[PDB]
């Protein structure tokens, strides 16, 4: 089988830029070669086949170049509604391989988290735990650090985080912070609290409540 | 013995599409590794098989068709094509079981004055069939006046000649195509 | 239009065997080459195998991950593409999209695809908490389901500005949570009314829930 | 013999599948020749320096034209004719513009100089599509025949058109009313737009 | 080969046939007729013109005793119709509203059409838009040419097309 990797795996670009993914093959595949772009949560679409034709419909500012071993797509002029991941696939022999992808990620000015606490609904307290959710709303970079403290200490192990696709209104980011314990514990704890660390940010924000009080 | 593929590949003197050559490989032991082990090719494309397993895969006959045609229509040498070359001189079938290999000719078949030695059919009143050859050069007509084979208006040769400079663009340059095909014919397989 | 749409995704123990179909609308199904190509949650494209069209019987090639245990084939009669996995491993749970070419050295179009997940565990809906604002965001908690997917509108379809629909986790359970929230202006809270709408197919779970400031 | 082709108007952005075809008054077999200089001779022959994007199909009566992916300079209108038999009559024509998003235009009256005095000239600037009415309004009184608008050729930049009204009058009929509006009726705008002046102020 | 024309067509294998198309404004292609030189030998031109050639200089003529392009065809190949051509013979104040206002110049009564202009001696062309004259109910015809300005400039800069373009500014 013939291996092929992409260069770079993750890519960083503003908009407008002329960025240039590469597809290197394990041997020669002459012109066999077809670029795709998949959109998170959607089928990819065929961009280039055969090295260097642009499908019907892609917009021209997609081309391919390469021959033997060597390709790269080309998005000269990157515009909106261009974050996705870029798949080379060599045709040359079965089997049908794919690259590794690569994830293009835009540049953006920094961002600083809008931060919202939510205190469990007294629903879920009734059904016997407790769910803390924290909201660190549409920011740039990524790269954010989020600390629970209950009664004042750091708590480590009951907090999943989770992270939203780059939206491509604004190409910024939304995070999730979820402590869940056991109603029981959470009745034990007075003060939960959470804190907030950002480029975007002049010094750390903590927003909190009082377990009980509005 | 050792199979005969340098003849086909490191030729010379190449056909013109509309004339093309055709070379039947039998009583040979084929190495093929000699081919997909190659940088000068642009085109490597097999319909049947896979490239890497034809050394391990014995065939009936096998016919090498070689000609010289444009960059750009390249593409149509291929199952399932329409133009002037898959219509009017070289057809593949449907069910084409083998490999199109080309590969830019500039340096050979392009004169700096230019080269007009390489000709395609122009113009047919039906398409070619798989593998079928044509020669003819009675004259065209697509005017309402019959033509007494005298060439004039609306009376055209059929065949007509490329232009081969080398500098032209790669789409309008020289490029030669060599299309391997295997057929699994009842009788024993005679070159794997 | 082209139109490919997969079916028979679902939950499938390990060792159990299901089969995919690939319905083929607003073309020449003979004519055209059709594959099946995978994707595990948060991985690369993975090739299933091939049948070629027609022309060429509708002989077909697998990758060696699949071999010896899935099969594809072909009914013109019905226009549609299958495949039929037997004994199925944990790696089999991915995203089946089919791909069809009308050459076979590229894929023109491709489905929305089937996913198919491949665990010991077992089905449960989820709950559905609120998210009451204290611009306001607000949201709703998807706690507790198995397995993958869940929906989430706003107000019936209405709602879909500075909305936030963060992707799964997976507990130690083996359960996944989510919310969804929206950034809402201040002012709208007193007029506008907030209700998200919770769909989770594979439980047959239907739920809306009105959130409302405390 | 007599030509057809069809039709006069096709709006396309670049890239786009182009189909044009041009009927026959009567059988010339394949003896027909496409211009833009000749493009496609004997129905699907291709002219030297041609591009292969151009393809044409047809025989007999009935002929087409093809276009795979529309280059900016391939924008004109197209002519066919019959090599058959003298004269060689050419076709009636065939035009292709860039297709944009509806532009709304922009309506401006100029009024007449002391030198004429009389000539009130209206404008729509930058506008797409093409179609667009220009009514002359003097104290509430429609114009017709005093009148005359004048069209640009699709801006060589944003391709999008210009039109220049030119309604004329004697003196004493000038004189005669205060009014003179322009009620513009375009696909721009929602309802119609009046542009307007009154002798005799500023 | 090629052909150039002046009312007569000459050119230079040189071309074996030579036809003629003439060109009304705003219409289509219009052929004349024939005559090949060689030989030296449209019944709706047909005894509204005639058609003469030269052999010895190359030329090929249309001739008249009794408004548009005159273009000669002729063949560099006895196969290809209509091959190359000749390049053809030709034979025939408002002031801005008191962040873009608009100015221009009116040319009216004229004949024969056509009018060429330009704006502060060509050194302006950003927003111009010359449209094409027009023949008017009087049978002369009247073009005007305009242009958009920031509204800044107005008040401030001057404009010669040559008629001073100014606003009236009562
Ligand atoms: C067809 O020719 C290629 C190229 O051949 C070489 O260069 C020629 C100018 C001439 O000098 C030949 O003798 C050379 O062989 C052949 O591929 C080469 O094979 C030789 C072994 O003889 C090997 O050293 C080279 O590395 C190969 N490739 C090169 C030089 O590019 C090929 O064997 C010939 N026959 C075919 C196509 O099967
Ligand atoms: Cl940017």
């Amino acid at each position: 089988d013939i291996q092929m990797t992409q260069s770079p795996s993750s890519l960083s670009a503003s908009v407008g830029d002329r960025v240039t993914i590469t597809c290197r093959a394990s041997q020669y595949i002459y012109d066999s070669l077809n670029w795709y772009q998949q959109k998170p949560g959607k089928a990819p679409k065929l961009l280039i086949y055969d090295s260097s034709y642009l499908q019907s419909g892609v917009p021209s500012r997609f081309s391919g170049s390469g021959s033997g071993t060597d390709f790269t797509l080309t998005i000269s002029s990157l515009q909106p509604e261009d974050f996705a991941t870029y798949y080379c696939q060599q045709s040359w022999d079965t089997p049908v391989t794919f690259g590794q992808g690569t994830k293009v990620e835009i540049k953006r000015t920094v961002a600083a988290p809008s931060v919202f606490i939510f205190p469990p609904s007294d629903e879920q307290l009734k059904s016997g735990t407790a769910s803390v959710v924290c909201l660190l709303n549409n920011f740039y970079p990524r790269e954010a650090k989020v600390q629970w403290k209950v009664d004042n200490a750091l708590q480590s192990g009951n907090s999943q985080e989770s992270v939203t696709e780059q939206d491509s209104k604004d190409s910024t980011y939304s995070l999730s912070s979820t402590l869940t314990l056991s109603k029981a514990d959470y009745e034990k704890h007075k003060v939960y609290a959470c804190e907030v660390t950002h480029q975007g940010l002049s010094s750390p924000v903590t927003k909190s409540f009082n377990r009980g009080e509005c | 013995n050792l199979c005969p593929f340098g003849e086909v590949f490191n030729a010379t003197r190449f056909a013109s599409v509309y004339a093309w050559n055709r070379k039947r490989i039998s009583n040979c032991v084929a190495d093929y590794s000699v081919l997909y082990n190659s940088a000068s090719f642009s085109t490597f494309k097999c319909y049947g098989v896979s490239p890497t397993k034809l050394n391990d895969l014995c065939f009936t006959n096998v016919y090498a068709d070689s000609f010289v045609i444009r960059g750009d229509e390249v593409r149509q040498i291929a199952p399932g094509q329409t133009g002037k070359i898959a219509d009017y001189n070289y057809k593949l079938p449907d069910d084409f079981t083998g490999c199109v290999i080309a590969w830019n000719s500039n340096n050979l078949d392009s004169k700096v004055g230019g080269n007009y030695n390489y000709l395609y059919r122009l113009f047919r009143k039906s398409n070619l069939k798989p593998f079928e050859r044509d020669i003819s050069t009675e004259i065209y007509q697509a005017g309402s006046t019959p033509c007494n084979g005298v060439e004039g208006f609306n009376c055209y040769f059929p065949l007509q000649s490329y232009g081969f400079q080398p500098t032209n663009g790669v789409g309008y340059q020289p490029y030669r195509v060599v299309v391997l095909s295997f057929e699994l014919l009842h009788a024993p397989a005679t070159v794997c | 239009e082209v139109q490919l749409v997969e079916s028979g995704g679902g939950l499938v123990q390990p060792g159990g065997s299901l089969r995919l179909s690939c319905a083929a609308s607003g073309f020449t199904f003979s004519d055209h080459y059709m594959d099946w190509v995978r994707q595990a949650p948060g991985k690369g494209l993975e090739w299933v195998g091939r049948t070629r069209n027609k022309a060429n019987s509708y002989t077909t090639e697998y990758a060696a991950s699949v071999k010896g245990r899935f099969t594809i084939s072909r009914d013109d009669s019905k226009n549609s593409l299958y495949l039929q996995m037997n004994s199925l491993k944990t790696e089999d749970t991915a995203v089946y999209y089919c791909a069809r070419g009308i050459s076979p050295f590229y894929f023109d179009y491709w489905g929305q695809g089937t996913l198919v997940t491949v665990s010991s565990a077992s089905t449960k809906g989820p709950s559905v908490f609120p998210l009451a604002p204290s611009t306001a965001a607000l949201g709703c908690l998807v706690k507790d389901y198995f397995p993958e997917p869940v929906t989430v509108s706003w107000n019936s379809g209405a709602l879909t500005s500075g909305v936030h629909t963060f992707p799964a986790v997976l507990q130690s359970s083996g359960l996944y949570s989510l919310s969804s929230v929206v950034t809402v202006p201040s002012s709208s809270l007193g007029t506008q009314t907030y209700i998200c709408n919770v769909n989770h197919k594979p439980s047959n779970t239907k739920v809306d829930k009105k959130v409302e400031p405390k």
